């Protein structure tokens, strides 16, 4: 039971940490890219992030 | 050009819309930011090379 | 007499970096509000 609980927690933590990856983009946070870039470049960055 | 003038820019309320709307500049090319939506964006310091 | 391809051009390059904000543009400040879901712009950091 401890092993399965730890596996689930590790998967959730890995997803949370992976949420903060650039994925080849300038920034790992969407708000900064939206507030900094014009619609075309921001669209490309959002494409990469998604 | 090999001894370009270097200037430090900080501690201002700087309006960049007047520069964009001046229309006296042949080329206005911006990377990492947009020509619009830049008035509300700011950084720690600015470097100017002339 | 030189054409557009050889005429002089004055160039200014502005560079920034993100590593507290000291120089910010002409955005009017707003009174601070608490305990409600609002949009905030703290030194260029935009969030909700």
């Amino acid at each position: 039971l401890q092993d399965v609980v730890n596996q689930n927690a590790q998967a959730l933590n890995t997803l949370v940490k992976q949420l903060s990856s650039n994925f080849g983009a300038i920034s790992s946070v969407l708000n900064d890219i939206l507030s900094r870039l014009d619609p075309p470049e921001a669209e490309v960055q959002i494409d990469r992030l998604i | 050009v090999y001894a370009w003038n270097r200037k430090r820019i900080s501690n201002c309320v700087a309006d960049y819309s007047v520069l964009y709307n001046s229309a006296s500049f042949s080329t206005f090319k911006c990377y990492g930011v947009s020509p619009t939506k830049l008035n509300d964006l700011c950084f720690t310091n600015v470097y100017a090379d002339s | 007499t030189n054409g557009v391809g050889y005429q002089p051009y004055r160039v200014v390059v502005l560079s920034f970096e993100l590593l507290p904000a000291t120089v910010c543009g002409p955005k009017k400040s707003t009174n601070l509000v608490k305990n409600k879901c609002v949009n905030f712009n703290f030194n260029g950091l935009t969030g909700t």
